[PDB]
């Protein structure tokens, strides 16, 4: 449809967003080869859900969404329908009727640092679980107790976000992993994000 | 129709110092799609920085790019001997429309060095071919700009000499230069005193080196 | 890693046209943006034009409408670049380079020298620049080799077969009114080690299959 999809601006960008403040790119009126997602680099995980991986280059959709963030290696299995943990409950939540794919690669060389990379952040605590595709950007103060704190940080009075700590000696599970959720949306009568075919 | 415009034109900095190269667009620019190359003489452009910010595989830590919109910046923190080049900034879509910048030339700054000067008559072997080539060598000097004047007898020779300049050394950071005068064997043997007069900043008054045919 | 093999050096006579080729092993040739870049010698990278193969619509730079034409062939997965009406201004290295919609690197090919000239492949004549009897410049003296009248470029110049590497200075070629190329290489040696040690420059011209070694002596 005369353009090719700027997926590169999302997969290979110099810096990724924190999972509590995850990014979303909306993709339209373009063509793309998902070939690439099968044959690729080490440490790639590439579970899929609504579609079979083999057929993506054939199908067409109204709109694709690219959500992207950094989470921690052993937490990459939260990123799948009907799943629990302090990521799926409090940071990034997929539905059950999830038509899409979940790509995720180690990035110790990009994101770790030799003093600690303390500027990737996650959400510790939330009164309620996140509804699917919700993005709670809130600072707050969370009371984990009894006494109210009226918006000050103290005992049992937690500032709700915490910094990951990324050293490159951490070993594969405490190591930063970049994650991208592609979402394939079939809606009204323009279907404008197709593959080579 | 983007026009990227690098600043400055030329950077002389003595080693270890802080090198700062500008690139300006004529519009604003997606900045994921802006790269930085180094080129040293006789080699292909080499990618340093892509996506305005990322270093490419193998490039040392002391290189770094930032910026956005209409204003992007390659920075060399600890400039080294081997770190003069022409640097180009490119913009590039996922579409057929790219552009480059005219370039920025970076070079090492030394204490002024004076040139040693040598003149070389045409070889006998060459003589039998029908041509003569007198050759003048200026050998190891800073700064670049030098003036070379050819004298046949006492006449000055504009238009039949060519200069070539070696690239800056990586140990002592000096240049070299060779001027070649080309006459036919015919004309070469009509005259007698070939001389090479060399003006350079490292020299109080221009040096001459001469030979008499025979 | 997906490789970009360019076609080999060419010589075209002025007024003709040239067609450089660029091939993508594997990958996803159809959804790359393929692009051609020129560098005339002593000058800066010039973008010339580009094509997405899956769209066959190519775009050119305003400096080149009437002359350049980019094309590409999905079956053998190569793009072509066809420059008409050549002149001496067009002697340059011609690179293809690709970007992909999955990554922000632009990948480059090898380069291809096109020389525009009426000359014929000639190899170099090599003459001694023989050291003189000054013997006085810090005990050091200069000698060298003149590499004259060759086409096309390039030449390589070695000293006593890779041994001698310091003091050696090999100058860039200059193109003379001949239409041929000339080049010089000199070495600074201690005058003591003159009439004892033998010096030979090794001059080598692949375009014409010419090797030659002279002995430089006073
Ligand atoms: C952006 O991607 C490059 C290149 O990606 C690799 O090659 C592609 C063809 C594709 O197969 C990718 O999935 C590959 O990972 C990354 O550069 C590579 O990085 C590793 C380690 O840094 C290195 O061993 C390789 O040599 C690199 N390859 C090249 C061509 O440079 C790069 O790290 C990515 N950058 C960001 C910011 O994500």
């Amino acid at each position: 449809i005369t353009n090719l999809c700027p997926f590169d601006e999302v997969f290979n960008a110099t810096r990724f967003a924190s999972v509590y403040a995850w990014n979303r790119k909306r993709i339209s009126n373009c063509v793309a080869d998902y070939s690439v997602l099968y044959n690729l680099a080490p440490f790639f995980t590439f579970k899929c859900y609504g579609v079979s991986p083999t057929k993506l280059n054939d199908l067409c959709f109204t709109n694709v969404y690219a959500d992207s963030f950094v989470i921690r290696g052993d937490e990459v299995r939260q990123i799948a329908p009907g799943q629990t943990g302090n990521i799926a409950d409090y940071n990034y939540k997929l539905p059950d009727d999830f038509t899409g794919c979940v790509i995720a690669w180690n990035s110790n060389k990009l994101d770790s640092k030799v003093s600690g990379n303390y500027n990737y952040l996650y959400r510790l605590f939330r009164k309620s679980n996140l509804k699917p595709f919700e993005r709670d950007i809130s600072t707050e103060i969370y009371q984990a107790g009894n006494k109210p704190c009226n918006g000050v940080a103290g005992f049992n009075c937690y500032f709700p976000l915490r910094s990951y700590s990324f050293r490159p000696t951490y070993g594969v599970g405490h190591q930063p992993y970049r994650v991208v959720v592609l979402s394939f949306e079939l809606l009204h009568a323009p279907a404008t994000v197709c593959g080579p075919k | 129709e983007i026009v990227l415009t690098q600043s400055p034109g030329t950077l002389s900095l003595s080693p270890g110092e802080r090198a700062t190269l500008s690139c300006r667009a004529s519009q604003s620019i997606n900045s994921n799609y802006l790269a930085w190359y180094q080129q040293k003489p006789g080699q292909a452009p080499r990618l340093l920085i892509y996506g305005a910010s990322s270093r490419a595989t193998g490039i040392p830590d002391r290189f770094s790019g930032s910026g956005s919109g209409t204003d992007f910046t390659l920075t060399i923190s600890r400039l080294e001997p081997e770190d003069f080049a022409v640097y180009y900034c490119q913009q590039y879509g996922v579409s057929p429309r790219w552009t480059f910048g005219q370039g920025t030339k970076v070079e090492i700054k030394r204490t002024v060095a004076a040139p040693s000067v040598f003149i070389f008559p045409p070889s006998d072997e060459q003589l039998k071919s029908g041509t003569a080539s007198v050759v003048c060598l200026l050998n190891n000097f800073y700064p670049r700009e030098a003036k070379v004047q050819w004298k046949v007898d006492n006449a000055l020779q504009s238009g039949n000499s060519q200069e070539s300049v070696t690239e800056q050394d990586s140990k002592d950071s000096t240049y070299s230069l060779s001027s070649t005068l080309t006459l036919s064997k015919a004309d070469y043997e009509k005259h007698k005193v070939y001389a090479c007069e060399v003006t350079h900043q490292g020299l109080s008054s221009p040096v001459t080196k001469s030979f008499n045919r025979g | 890693q997906v490789q970009l093999v360019q076609s080999g050096a060419e010589m075209k006579k002025p007024g003709s046209s040239v067609k450089v080729s660029c091939q993508a092993s594997g990958g996803t040739f159809s959804t790359y943006v393929i692009s051609w870049v020129r560098q005339a010698p002593g000058q800066g990278l010039e973008w010339m034009g580009g094509i997405i193969p899956i769209f066959n619509t190519p775009h050119y730079a305003q400096k080149f409408q009437g002359r350049v034409t980019i094309t590409a062939d999905e079956s053998t997965s190569t793009a072509y670049m066809e420059l008409s009406s050549l002149t001496s201004g067009d002697t340059a290295v011609y690179y293809c380079a690709r970007v992909s919609q999955w990554e922000l690197l632009v990948y480059w090919g090898q380069g291809t020298l096109v020389t525009v000239s009426s000359a014929s492949t000639k190899g170099p004549s090599v003459f001694p620049l023989a050291p003189s009897s000054k013997s006085t410049s810090g005990g050091t003296a200069a000698l060298g080799c003149l590499v004259k009248d060759y086409f096309p470029e390039p030449v390589t110049v070695s000293w006593n077969s890779g041994a001698l590497t310091s003091g050696v200075h090999t100058f860039p070629a200059v193109l003379q009114s001949s239409g041929l190329y000339s080049l010089s290489s000199v070495v600074t040696v201690p005058s003591s080690s003159l009439g004892t040690q033998t010096y030979i420059c090794n001059v080598n011209h692949k375009p014409s299959n010419t090797k030659v070694d002279k002995k430089v002596e006073p």
